[PDB]
RNA sequence: CGCUACUACCGAUUGGAUGGUUUAGUGAGGCCCUCGGAUCGGCCCCGCCGGGAGCGCUGA
RNA sequence: UGGUGACUCUAGAUAACCUCGGGCCGAUCGCACGCCGGCGGCGACGACCCAUUCGAACGUCUGCCCUAUCAACUUUCGAUGGUAGUCGCCGUGCCUACCAUGGUGACCACGGGUGACGGGGAAUCAGGGUUCGAUUCCGGAGAGGGAGCCUGAGAAACGGCUACCACAUCCAAGGAAGGCAGCAGGCGCGCAAAUU
RNA sequence: AAACUGCGAAUGGCUCAUUAAAUCAGUUAUGGUUCCUUUGGUCGCUCGUACUUGGAUAACUGUGGUAAUUCU
């Protein structure tokens, strides 16, 4: 499953491509417009809330 | 997709009659409006030619006239005592046309007090909160004693009314639609009128 | 069948506007205005098939545009404005002014009237009605809205109503020796002194009108427009009088005009 | 007699007829104003429709239509229905191949009101178009007129 | 009476195809009503000085 | 006040009401010129109400082919009428409740049939008639068959949507998309009818 | 240009399947109704930020999903 990620503040956008379910583990059973801590995704995304 | 055509309809000799056309746009009807006695609650509906229908399911206040005192007030319903048309539309308490309705009469009684000294009931009882004690004495000059003790001459309410007015109920009629207006208005009976539906409910029970 | 229509086709047309049947199978469709659909004349109509202006639409379009065609005063751009009966239709361009009127064989006849006669019209009022908080009002046949009108002027009546005020300047009433024309049934076109007026309680009232050449007709009274107090017109008759010729006194006058002239 | 003979009460809607009562005005019965008005067309309102007591709301004098249209005639051959009789309108029918008639017929129910009393089968009735009354009836009845027979 | 052909009926078997009516249920979908309330808003409590958090209330 | 043949019309007065799904009382736009903290001439667009311009919808009267090997029909599930209401844009068994037992019929009801859309009209015709009228004009109906809706002033619209029924298109089989009785053009049908 | 908004798309065209007082024709009625548009009128007739208010969303930029659509 590809991910569409957003930057409002900089309106910037990127397209990853993640095949690990581990990472994905923590967006599923989650609804729209809910706040999750993306940190799953790796150490660069530690601290990011989407 | 119910409809109020005629060409479904038998004939006035009694044969069947084949329909040329289907159900067209302009025959249609809609869903009744069994208004309920309830805090206020009304769908407008959008009707042939732009207009506007307020369908009103649930009311619970209606401008009522006392038309012997010309006194029209806008009051609590209370309750559905008689229907003409359907007896379950008094079971479940459904505010139409013609219907015969419970309303307050505690404006009915200000308006009541303000023309002081309506006909003598229970007046000397062991009654009297204060602060309305005024509405009825009062302080005033010698002009306007005279205009109310003048008043009294036409203090003549019927018995029955005088009954009503100590339940705190008045037996009305709504004169309104309201299922096509939106309001629950009509007039408080009197006469033989009020005569006629106090026989009707009595020999309901 | 659902909504309304919005053509016309060119032989349903009214047969007064003397259109051709080879030109087309479309007729030009009135627009909504002051006059019934059958009781106009389109200003393309005017403009082309009877003026000659225009040899097609599309010059009554370039014409009117140019904001050239004046009816009652107003500027009109609708080259199928419907315009009937008492219109005034003013071309300061080429400076002539006409009065939409009606011709002995009921169609519009293209009648020049003077600078001072197109000042002001006559209308038949339709009806009289207090509303608005006592206020009266008047309705006329070209469906102008008149408040506070004189309270003697009724149905059936005339007034005179100066063009740039729309208001009135004086009246005629519907009476027996006033002068009138008739605007419809098979006596169009015909002008005469109203005689007698014979009344139908539930019904239409008939009124009969006697020419200035001492024939006798009868019309239904909404069919009637007073013209002139007694038999003195308010307002300027087409070559013909309003004196319905029959076909042998016709034929003979054309035949001696021809001897005559050519 | 009695009119309230339905389960709501039956009143003319234009009469107030509960005004304030005074002791000495009243002399036996709080005394009822009646409503009627004329039909045009030089039709005379019947002195029952005038001193009657009767409610009829589709009752060309007292109650809410209005005459417009066809005034027409026909003979009574039904009464069997409430305020509502059955005429039969007898006509000549023209075939022109044959250059003769045939006897037709229709048969029109409309509106009688109470304030004809004395209307027998076989009276001849001047009936007014109003509007539809109910599935059949168009039609109100005018005035009355009796059969020679009658005695 | 023989006796090639031809057209028409009544039919044991309801042998097969095409239709249209109806009892009994069942019943899509829209509309209406009574609920529901994902979610989005402002009004509620603060800093920074320009001078992102609750079925608390409220609206869609 | 005014009007009609006729209002329970119009207008007027009074006491109230005035819909959270709330009724109007302009926060709109272009051109041209001016004299102390101010005015203004032409337009465009929009909103409420009235006037029926254009209609639409319902009623009235009279007129429709063949058939009795269709003579009685309708009335339980409204059939005829009355009262009250519901719904509707309104009148109305349109529907509901109660009540009455009505309503049509040899003057042909009811039923059935129609290679039956109706009319203006066409062919023929001494006079009378007979037959035709799918077809360019008017009115109706329908958009494969039914049904239900949204929007809108106006549609039960189909070159709008939503289902089912029949038929049928693409598919990576997960889904998506249909409606020529518009103009051409195919197929089919037929004795029978033209250019993508 | 686009896109939002407004209007139209209910006219026209085709066809004659249904339909037997039904459609239709003439005749009347709506005093029993609806009416976009045109035209004329009403449009300080309310008696208690205005020298102009608020939040969005298209178009546009940018990231995409589906084999596939005037999908988003």
């Amino acid at each position: 499953m590809k991910l569409n990620i957003s930057f409002p503040a900089t309106g910037c956008q990127k397209l990853i491509e993640v095949d690990d379910e581990r990472k994905l583990r923590t967006f599923y059973e989650k609804r729209m417009a809910t706040e999750v801590a993306a940190d799953a995704l790796g150490e660069e995304w530690k601290g990011y809330v989407v | 997709g119910i409809s109020r055509d005629n060409w479904h309809k038998r004939r006035k000799t009694g044969g069947k009659r084949k329909p040329y056309h289907k159900k067209r746009k302009y025959e249609l009807g809609r869903p009744a409006a069994n208004t309920k006695i309830g805090p206020r609650r009304i769908h407008t509906v959008r009707v042939r030619g732009g207009n506007k229908k307020y369908r009103a399911l649930r009311l619970d206040v209606g401008n009522f006239s006392w038309g012997s005192e010309c006194c029209t007030r806008k009051t609590r319903i209370i309750d559905v005592v008689y229907n003409a048309s359907n007896n379950e539309l008094v079971r479940t308490k459904t505010l139409v046309k013609n219907c015969i309705v419970l309303i307050d009469s505690t404006p009915y009684r200000q308006w009541y007090e303000s023309h002081y000294a309506l006909p003598l009931g229970r007046k000397k009882g062991a009654k009297l909160t204060p602060e309305e004690e005024e509405i009825l004495n009062k302080k005033r000059s010698k002009k306007i004693q005279k205009k109310y003790d003048e008043r009294k001459k036409n203090a003549k309410i019927s018995s029955l009314l005088e009954e009503q007015f100590q339940q705190g109920k008045l037996l009305a009629c709504i004169a309104s639609r309201p299922g096509q207006c939106g309001r629950a208005d009509g007039y408080v009976l009197e006469g033989k009128e009020l005569e006629f539906y106090l026989r009707k409910i009595k020999a309901r029970k | 069948a659902r909504g309304p229509k919005k053509h016309l086709k060119r032989v349903a047309a009214p047969k007064h506007w003397m259109l051709d049947k080879l030109t087309g199978v479309f007729a030009p469709r009135p627009s909504t205005g002051p006059h019934k659909l059958r009781e106009c004349l389109p200003l393309i109509i005017f403009l082309r098939n009877r003026l000659k202006y225009a040899l097609t639409g599309d010059e009554v379009k370039k014409i009117c545009m140019q904001r050239f065609i004046k009816i009652d005063g107003k500027v009109r751009t609708d080259i199928t404005y419907p315009a009937g009966f008492m219109d005034v239709i003013s071309i300061d361009k080429t400076g002539e002014n006409f009065r939409l009127i009606y011709d002995t064989k009921g169609r519009f006849a293209v009648h020049r009237i003077t600078p001072e006669e197109a000042k002001y019209k006559l209308c038949k009022v339709r009806k009289i009605f207090v509303g608005t908080k006592g206020i009266p009002h008047l309705v006329t046949h070209d469906a102008r809205t008149i408040r506070y009108p004189d309270p003697l002027i009724k149905v059936n009546d005339t007034i005179q109503i100066d063009l740039e005020t729309g208001k009135i300047t004086d009246f005629i009433k519907f009476d027996t020796g006033n002068l009138c024309m008739v605007t419809g049934g098979a006596n169009l076109g015909r002008i005469g002194v109203i005689t007698n007026r014979e009344r139908h309680p539930g019904s239409f009232d008939v009124v009969h009108v006697k020419d200035a050449n001492g024939n006798s007709f009868a019309t239904r009274l909404s069919n009637i427009f007073v013209i002139g107090k007694g038999n003195k017109p308010w307002i300027s008759l087409p070559r013909g009088k309003g004196i319905r010729l029959t076909i042998a006194e016709e034929r003979d006058k054309r035949l001696a005009a021809k001897q005559s002239s050519g | 007699a009695d009119i309230q003979t339905e389960r709501a009460y039956q009143k003319q809607p234009t009469i107030f007829q509960n005004k304030k009562r005074v002791l000495l005005g009243e002399t036996g019965k709080e005394k009822l104003p009646r409503y009627y008005k004329n039909i045009g067309l030089g039709f005379k309102t019947p002195k029952e429709a005038i001193e009657g007591t009767y409610i009829d709301k589709k009752c060309p004098f007292t109650g809410n239509v209005s005459i417009r249209g066809r005034i027409l005639s026909g003979v009574v051959t039904k009464m069997k229905m409430q305020r509502t009789i059955v005429i039969r309108r007898d006509y000549l029918h023209y075939i022109r191949k044959y250059n003769r008639f045939e006897k037709r017929h229709k048969n029109m129910s409309v509106h009688l009101s109470p304030c004809f009393r004395d209307v027998q089968i076989g009276d001849i009735v001047t009936v007014g178009e109003c509007r539809p009354l109910s599935k059949t009836v168009r039609f109100n009845v005018l005035k009355v007129t009796k059969a020679a027979g009658t005695k």
